[PDB]
């Protein structure tokens, strides 16, 4: 178990840690989150009570170091910092009184949700999408645009997702215009899987990360990327069987976790009706189709 | 963006633009089989690609052999149109390539954009103008060359004949769409209007009769009357 201590909580805030969230009042005696599994990946996110604009947060992996949160009264946000002096950190986190003012990561044992949602997500790939090499953790917020969006305005503060554009030369072989636009298998298998991602696990990792940034931060470009990566698979007549089966499970848990009141803003009616009811893979998403129909029949 | 009538004059600025109409690419007759079924038979068609400023019409004849052994022909026809328009653009010297291609049917947008990826600076757009280019096959010389073709063929016409010697491109395009709307609305009566007088002939190198300026005013009036008469008949006005 690891601990993400907080120096203080000077401003009232809603704090998320992975799929959980709780509130902290202004200047409440709150010193952090205790009992976190080392895991492979985590996210801590914030939405200020007095200004719900800018949700923001940090992706991190406890294995890569000791992370703590300190509020910065100049920039006005809770900042993640790393302590390299592990003994000093162990001394602060040992502290029995400090632990009394910390909330415990509250994982039900039957609950494997967090890991179903992040199975393919790895910190080293996050750090390639979110470029800030001097930190081991990665900052994302509601307003950050994607590199692709920027091409249609600060490349430092951007989300470097893999560009997917169905009406581009990368997606369309000269001489195969109709073929490749109607059946995106070339673009999926040769360009993306063999060329860029190298395997389906890395593809799914970016798809999972995009989903989670859209859900936790309301990041619009992330939502666009999640939907595009889904549509690329579904619009391909030729897809490995293992990948289709795994896609059904990935999407099932994403749809299951989605806030029910957030379906108008996080689900694109067009894409999902194409994928479930019209595409080459309509029949390969049995569990996803079943949860969507019973949970969100209005969208369909 | 989508074109219309606030910017109707813009069609005649100096940016080269082409209209593309695909409504006569895939054409069929519908007839009953021996077993009693009904069967289609394709007949030759054409892509109608027009420069509205100059009158230059690039008529690509679509021979029925291109459909042989193909499925989903309505869908294929859009991609075939897009293939041929892209080929036309590539065949043109750079200074003659359009800055905009305006498709009369929105279903042409994605096929054409995908075939024109090599030309990112060429805008591909629909229009809110309802244009009567589907009546192009009512122009006898165009219909003749399409129906006589035994192989794919491209034929160049000036759909304004020599009118630009005397009127503006704006006026010529208005005359053309009036004529074509009348042909679409009541083809046999529109042809009677145009051909009723044997002393006004069609030059060997023209599509329309050699009307004088005053005769064109009269013809245009008779075409407007034809269109209004048919409106009244249709809606019992
Ligand atoms: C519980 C206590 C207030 O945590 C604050 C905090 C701040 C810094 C560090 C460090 O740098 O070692 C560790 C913990």
């Amino acid at each position: 178990m690891n601990t993400v201590p907080f120096t203080s909580a000077p401003i009232e805030v809603t704090i998320g840690i992975d799929q959980y969230s709780f509130n902290v009042k202004e200047n409440q005696p709150f010193h952090g989150i205790k009992d976190i599994p080392i895991g492979h990946v985590h996210v801590i996110h914030f939405q200020h009570a007095d200004n719900s604009s800018m949700r923001y947060g940090y992706w991190f992996d406890c294995r890569m170091g000791n992370f703590y949160i300190q509020y910065d009264p100049k920039d006005g946000l809770y900042k993640m910092m790393e302590e390299r002096d592990g003994a000093k950190f162990e001394n602060i986190v040992h502290n029995f009184k400090e632990r009394q003012m910390m909330v415990s990561y509250p994982k039900i044992d039957e609950d494997d949700t967090w890991y179903n949602l992040t199975e393919f997500v790895q910190m080293d790939k996050i750090r390639k999408i979110v470029r800030k090499d001097e930190n081991q953790f990665s900052y994302v917020d509601s307003s950050m645009t994607t590199v692709q969006e920027n091409e249609l305005s600060d490349p430092a503060h951007s989300l470097n997702y893999t560009v997917i554009n169905f009406k581009s030369r990368e997606a369309i072989r000269p001489g195969h215009e109709m073929e490749d636009f109607l059946d995106k298998s070339y673009y999926l298998n040769t360009v993306m899987l063999q060329g860029i991602f190298k395997n389906s696990s890395n593809y799914f990792g970016e798809l999972q990360f995009a989903f989670l940034n859209a859900m936790f931060f309301g990041n619009y470009g992330s939502s666009l990327q999640w939907h595009a990566m889904i549509e690329l698979i579904c619009s391909s007549a030729t897809v490995p069987k293992h990948m289709l089966d795994k896609l059904d499970e990935i999407l099932y848990y994403q749809i299951k976790t989605l806030p029910e009141q957030y379906s108008d803003i996080l689900l694109n009616e067009r894409v999902w009706n194409i994928c479930l009811y019209s595409s080459f893979q309509k029949n390969s998403l049995h569990n996803t189709e079943k949860i969507m129909e019973n949970k969100y029949p209005e969208l369909l | 963006g989508a074109m219309n009538s606030s910017n109707y004059a813009e069609l005649f600025n100096n940016d080269i633009k082409l209209f593309v109409d695909d409504t006569n690419v895939y054409r069929v007759t519908v007839h009953k089989t021996f077993e009693g079924n009904v069967a289609t038979k394709a007949i030759n068609g054409c892509i109608f690609t027009l420069n509205p400023k100059t009158g230059h019409l690039f008529l690509k004849i679509i021979h029925t052999s291109v459909w042989a052994g193909q499925k989903r022909l309505s869908q294929l026809a859009k991609w075939k149109t897009a293939e041929e328009v892209s080929a036309l653009v590539r065949s043109l010297p750079k200074e003659e390539q359009p800055k905009q291609i305006i498709v009369t049917r929105k279903a042409m947008l994605d096929p054409l954009e995908v075939h024109m990826l090599d030309f990112p600076n060429i805008a591909i757009r629909p229009t809110e103008l309802r244009l009567p280019f589907s009546a192009a096959m009512s122009i006898d010389k165009l219909s003749d060359v399409v129906m006589k073709a035994t192989e794919p063929q491209m034929v160049l016409f000036n759909i304004y004949d020599d009118w630009l010697d005397r009127i503006s491109s704006y006026t010529a395009f208005s005359r053309l769409t009036l004529l074509l709307r009348a042909l679409k609305t009541n083809e046999e009566s529109a042809k009677m209007i145009l051909l009723s007088d044997p002393t006004i002939t069609i030059k060997s190198y023209h599509l329309w009769p050699s009307f004088t300026d005053e005769q064109w005013i009269t013809i245009e009036s008779q075409m407007r009357d034809l269109i209004l008469t048919e409106y009244g008949r249709k809606y019992n006005v």
